[PDB]
């Protein structure tokens, strides 16, 4: 919900640099990914609604223990909100951020093996919206600026021409870039149009929905963090800053 | 302007172009030259817009 | 049988998508307006005792005051037009320019973005194939005037059939000696010099007598949808001097003599409706560059 | 039909008078004409006007 | 012998003889001067975020308002001025506009309608036969650039005579190796690369030696009197769009690559002189046409 | 061994060595600006019937009021443009105009006189010599466009050595039929229908096969340093202007059908870069000859 | 008769200002070969039988 309230790439990356892994992992067994269901939407239909689950969905999934399912885990965390099953990975790397798994070297990770083709059909790309699609791409340069794979991130961008549209534009070494960048990649937002408590078709839409409205509740909360009234009595350390920059950019 | 095709805005700022077409009418006198036209007043009198 | 078709049409490289919304077509058609009163500044202030004129219109050009010991390069807007013009020619050319810098760069002027008020004429002869029997040579030379020498070494008489295409509106062929030209499954009119065709007709068939050689010169017109702004003479310099200074050097790419050959062989490619739209604002950006780097030489 | 001295009131107004073909002018072209003393000499019908 | 002449030299077809008079060269001028004021005008109303310029220039043009929801034809003036393209080409051509249109139409402006007060430099290459002995063979490609490539299979040298005709003022030779030319009755010069010629010099005799082919590249300019506002640049791009839109289609009448080709080839003719006066005028008709085509597409 | 070159490269003429100077490079200048508007005030005074437009230009032009039964030469300007033109083309021209004279004339408007500010593109395509081997034979036809055509009689494959110079910046090689081309101790790729080739880069190989003839045709792309004032369409015009005026006739001097012909031979000669500062100017000179010649007819 | 009547009411006379789609199927000629028999039979839904 957090996640997938940031419109910007400076808030994505601010919160990812915050955000542990163990945000991106779910403890819930859930279901084997790929499979043909039949689910019950009353509203519209009396007979069973087919549908097939997939890794983008907003629940829970059962995912692979190679590193292939970590990065897949933490995708469809930033995309939709939920991760999967990897338990048992251990408190070294769990205990580190998100950005610091896409970006860094000290992590003890290796991931100059992985093929972007590949985790991208897995993710079911064609299934994305526009912004789920650039915020995956937003974790691939992350991922090819950390193993020197910045040629091999343009030649895949230039086999996907709807990708290469769409592609956000940020060096990811420098602040600079990040700060210009206007990307709307918001999921998750105050609606201008007229947003009911109706159900969806569809399991990737109906659960869109219910962060959609959980939003809208966590917006009006006492959770939530107004800046324009209480911004005195946020902590100085994480106090919004117009000279914000993340660590070693 | 009182045209009802003219919807554009007319500056009054700077050097007044009724000045100008003024100095251009005179320059035409002495040369026996026939007056401005409308169509060319026109041209004149709209080049300083917002 | 034996095939021959024209060297530029062979194989059209995809160009670039990026840079072609409204926002980005609104920055080439300001780059254009502010390039032609550079050239026009710089004129004015050569005739003249005072450089004012020539400051004010580079400082809005370029962002920055002119310096007498610093080279006049154009700033920000010479970088974003030249980077822009490379990722229009390939798609394997990166998209550097941020989408912010084009949106403050075309703030500068007020033009409208439209690429399709206009036409142009394009005189590329689009020869996609030639039929030949045996016993027949047949050689196609040219571009903007397509010349074909075919000779008949049989014991008869030979039917070349020639293909023009869909795109072309009107061909042009002229003839050494008088000859026989008709649609396919047509009777064959009278010998004469000259045949005005439409492409769309259809395959036509050309006797090819065993006497001596004939040679057809081929003229073709084809009109593409352009800005008002396009003009033809600019666009054909800023093409060839885009390719000196290395802009179109990139990889798997084809390259060709004229943005006439360029843009008539895009259009000829299965999804070439699709891709002179893409020529099109290159065409304009190639038309800023020409009076940008005329007025600028680095 | 009224019985009016040069009635100014016509049933339609002619195409064409004496079998010559009557000048219809638009308001906005007639007003930046400039031989009007010329074209009034045979009539016309002004249109695209209240 | 052998005969060999240039194609688009071969029966030019009688052009009209109608709207060639004082008041019909007017409407010409007028409307030349009209539709250059719509181009200029549609990019003044671009700059200045406002279709009043257009509108205004589109109502002296066509003598109606612009409606948003009605098609921009032209008005009367376009209709006008394609009717009298249609004339000028053939002399089969119906003249349909009548005069008191063609008068109303000229008071707009007021232009002069002269057609003889400047000149234009046309580059057609004239070759109106070239005569050739037994054992050799000539063939003649081109227009602008007349490459003729002369082949001896026989024992010894072949003399061959060219004949430029009487109108073109200069020719200029180019071989592909070093070749012997002269006049009637001359000494043959030391063989070299080019010559300079006068048409009305006579008759040349090029010498023919036994071996590889020669090919002579010939270039040639013809003074034609022409309007001060003539533009070969929107000539030429009129007359693609005329042949285009079908305003030459019409029975019994020869189609030419271009307007350079179209005009050289009448005053080539007998009685030519008085043609050409009528190709001009429809030149700076093709002008028009080019210029008002371009700023209302249809 | 066969060597085959361009015939427009063989033998430049030495260029004149007067009216070089900085003044005389402002009086050329001058002309030119005072003759782009003795062109403008005769289209101003046919569409606003009035002479006062035309009086005024001409009398700064030619130093006297323009009066009826005269011819309207041009005045002094005129004579002295006249005269320049004559001296810079060959070095046997006598230099008329006093230096007293064209200081004078250079007084009448302020210019800068730098003719090194901008660059032009001219497209003639240098083949400076084609060696080839003793079965084969090689020829060359054209300027702008150069095809080269060579036929293998040979049993077996032969290697033709391309030269075009080192001024040249871009050659694009397309040939009829795919062929082998690579440089000077470098593999030889597959056969592909286009190459793009740097001329300072070296020699280059074609591998001719033995079964059909192949056709390269060559198109280039030459930079020259020229005023931003240069407009390559007026000089162009001017330069065939001054070849049927009679200007450029004087013994031992090398004919050329166009300026962008003339400036590229001269480039490649000894001295190079010295002469084809001298054709700029003479470019210049044209540009104003046109319009000044077109505007009084004589 | 036609110009009276056309003054009761000002529309413009514009017949281009839109499309319509129009759903017959021109098959101008079907060529077949001996021993074959090809029948056409429909307008709007074309049955060609072979």
């Amino acid at each position: 919900m957090d996640v997938l309230s940031k419109g910007s790439l400076k808030e994505l990356l601010a919160h990812l640099e915050k955000t542990p892994l163990e945000e991106a992992i779910s403890y819930r067994i859930g279901t084997v990914p790929y499979q043909n269901v039949l689910i019950s939407r009353n509203e519209y239909y009396n007979q069973l609604y087919p549908d097939t689950t997939s890794l983008i969905d907003g629940v829970s999934r059962e995912g692979q223990r190679n590193v292939n399912g970590l990065i897949m885990s933490i995708i469809s965390y930033v995309v939709s909100g939920s991760g999967h099953y990897i338990p048992n990975i251990g408190f070294m790397l769990l205990r580190r951020s998100i950005l610091d798994i896409l970006t860094k070297h000290d992590t003890g990770l290796v991931t100059n093996n992985l093929n972007y083709g590949i985790i991208a059909r897995n993710l079911t790309v064609s299934k994305m919206n526009c912004e789920q699609r650039k915020r995956m791409l937003i974790c691939f340069k992350l991922l090819a600026y950390k193993d020197g794979n910045q040629n091999d991130y343009e030649i895949y961008l230039n086999q996907n021409i709807p990708l290469k549209q769409i592609a956000p534009n940020f060096i990811p070494g420098d602040m600079r870039t990040v700060i210009h960048n206007q990307d709307q990649l918001a999921i998750v937002g105050i609606p201008a149009y007229r947003l009911t408590q109706s159900t969806e078709l569809s399991i990737r839409d109906d659960n869109a929905k219910s962060y959609k409205l959980g939003y809208v509740d966590w917006y009006n909360s006492n959770s939530f963090l107004r800046e324009r009234s209480e911004f005195n009595l946020i902590r100085l350390k994480d106090r919004d800053t117009k000279y914000g920059k993340l660590n070693g950019w | 302007d009182t045209s009802f095709i003219d919807t554009r805005k007319y500056c009054t700022d700077g050097l007044s172009p009724r000045e100008i077409q003024k100095a251009l009418n005179r320059q035409r006198a002495y040369y026996d030259r026939p007056e401005l036209t409308i169509s060319e007043n026109k041209t004149l009198l709209s080049q300083s817009i917002i | 049988a034996n095939r021959a078709t024209s060297a530029f049409l062979d194989n059209p490289h995809p160009v670039g998508v990026n840079y072609v919304d409204e926002g980005s077509r609104q920055f080439v058609a300001v780059a254009e307006l502010l390039a032609s009163k550079l050239i026009d500044s710089s004129r004015e202030s050569d005739e003249s005792n005072s450089d004012v004129p020539f400051v004010q219109a580079y400082s809005k050009f370029a962002d920055d005051n002119p310096r007498h010991l610093r080279v006049k390069t154009g700033g920000k807007m010479a970088n974003a037009l030249t980077n822009v013009i490379r990722s229009y020619y390939s798609i394997n050319a990166p998209a550097i320019v941020p989408q912010v810098e084009i949106d403050r760069l075309a703030s500068k002027a007020t033009v409208s973005g439209d690429m399709y008020n206009s036409y142009a004429i394009f005189n590329s002869v689009p020869i996609v194939e030639v039929l030949s029997p045996a016993r027949t040579t047949v050689s196609i030379v040219g571009s903007d005037r397509a010349d074909v020498t075919m000779l008949n070494t049989g014991a008869g008489a030979a039917n070349i059939t020639f293909n023009f295409g869909q795109i072309a509106e009107t061909v042009i062929l002229k003839g050494s000696v008088p000859f026989q030209l008709a649609r396919l499954n047509q009777p064959m009119p009278a010998a004469r010099f000259t045949y005005k065709l439409r492409p769309l007709d259809g395959p036509f068939i050309v006797v090819l007598p065993v006497g001596n050689p004939l040679v057809i010169s081929a003229t073709a017109a084809t009109r593409i949808q352009v800005p008002l702004a396009f003009n033809k003479a600019l666009v054909e310099s800023g093409f060839q001097t885009a390719m000196n200074d290395g802009l179109f050097d990139i990889q798997n790419v084809n390259y060709y003599s004229s943005f006439d050959e360029f843009i008539i062989s895009q259009y000829h490619a299965q999804d070439g409706i699709n891709r002179v739209s893409t020529c099109v604002i290159l065409g304009l950006a190639l038309q800023a560059y020409d009076q940008m780097r005329r007025a600028l030489p680095v | 039909r009224f019985g009016f001295r040069d009635s100014p009131f016509c049933t339609s107004l002619p195409r064409t008078i004496m079998g010559n073909d009557v000048r219809r002018i638009s308001y906005n072209v007639f007003s930046m004409m400039e031989d009007i003393d010329d074209v009034i000499s045979e009539g016309f019908i002004l249109y695209d006007a209240y």
